[PDB]
């Protein structure tokens, strides 16, 4: 799957 | 100010020794000082964990009242980020504490949104963001700038998950202009690539490769690109040198599976997928899990479960993947659009 970060 | 000036010279004249010089300098500052307060945000914004943790321990037993609050609030943030506490446990400790600093009040609303983003729980993230006014801050201008970038990157990820991708890029490009901090540029570029994953293959790879270069050396930041490039290439059916065959992480195994499908080795893909289903993973993860099962069996029920998990997660971008499959299996386009909106 995709990953996200901020 | 002392810290801003120190940092700006370290960067412009010794860019390659920044951590070594700043680590030493920041750890010799007096906990009670304005510079030690600016130092704690530098360490957390740059994701220098060992340093942030030493800074929190020293400023938690501090005499200045602002320096003690900072250490206490960040102590929760560091426990949530390390996985020692729950988002709700953290939310409880924040309501319990009486925050006197306008700065540690804006950071308090952001502390949960980071766990919300990491675990696919996008539902509660956008409202909290609207409880933030950075004009309520006037004493530290180093923080107001760091918090300003921190909010733009969070607002980009929030618009990305709402399928408002023009606003996502606008807020990530704003952050890239607002900072020189590596983590913010890395996460800005990653969010821009994920915003082009379906719109434009070329521009997704350009922004993902721009971030990969900045992250190079931080294995943890690099891994975010290797995962997303790995995904980008499996969806457009392209050569994928970005796959990790040694990782047991769900999101990594999912990329090995997506490749076997693109290579038409479905029996091995369904065996590896079936072993994953039993494993602990969030709702966002399962949206992708059932999208892969639908690509192997072409069962509309798998695409329906994918849609269901994406709905729970409240992921309005990646819900398009099963929605499109259902369009091509001749499901009613108008119903598919209502589920998208």
């Amino acid at each position: 799957g995709i990953v996200r970060g901020a | 100010s002392e810290f801003n000036s120190i940092v700006n010279i370290v960067k412009t004249h010794y860019p390659d020794q920044e951590y070594e010089l700043m680590e030493n300098y920041c750890l010799l500052l007096d906990p009670n000082t304005k510079a030690a307060r600016s130092a704690l945000e530098y360490a957390d914004a740059n994701s220098f964990n060992t340093l942030t943790d030493k800074l929190v321990e020293k400023m938690s037993i501090a005499s200045n009242l602002k320096s003690k609050e900072y250490g206490k609030i960040y102590e929760i943030h560091r426990k949530l980020s390390r996985g020692e506490i729950d988002v709700l446990e953290a939310s409880k400790n924040i309501g319990k504490y009486r925050i006197k600093t306008d700065e540690m009040n804006i950071f308090s609303k952001m502390i949960p949104m980071y766990d919300y983003l990491s675990k696919g729980n996008f539902s509660p993230m956008k409202s909290l963001l609207k409880q933030i006014d950075l004009n309520d801050i006037k004493e530290n201008n180093y923080l107001k700038k760091s918090f300003e970038t921190r909010i733009y990157v969070l607002l980009s990820n929030i618009y990305l998950n709402e399928n408002e991708l023009e606003l996502s890029r606008k807020y990530a490009e704003k952050a890239i202009k607002s900072t020189d901090t590596k983590r913010f540029l890395v996460f800005s570029y990653l969010t821009i690539g994920t915003s082009y994953i379906f719109s434009d293959y070329a521009l997704s790879k350009q922004n993902y490769l721009s971030g990969y270069e900045i992250a190079k050396g931080n294995s943890v930041f690099e891994e975010f690109f290797k995962r997303n490039l790995s995904f980008l290439n499996n969806f457009w059916n392209k050569e994928n040198p970005w796959i990790n065959y040694d990782s047991n992480a769900v999101t990594d195994v999912q990329e090995v599976i997506f490749e076997l499908i693109n290579q038409k080795k479905l029996e091995r893909a369904l065996t590896l997928l079936k072993s994953l289903e039993r494993k602990k993973q969030n709702e966002n993860d399962l949206g992708f899990h059932y999208y892969l099962e639908g690509l192997i069996t072409n069962d509309k029920e798998a695409f329906y479960k994918s849609v269901e998990y994406f709905k729970l997660s409240q992921d309005k971008l990646f819900i398009k993947m099963p929605l499109i499959k259902l369009e091509s299996l001749g499901e009613n386009p108008r119903l598919l659009k209502i589920i998208s909106m």
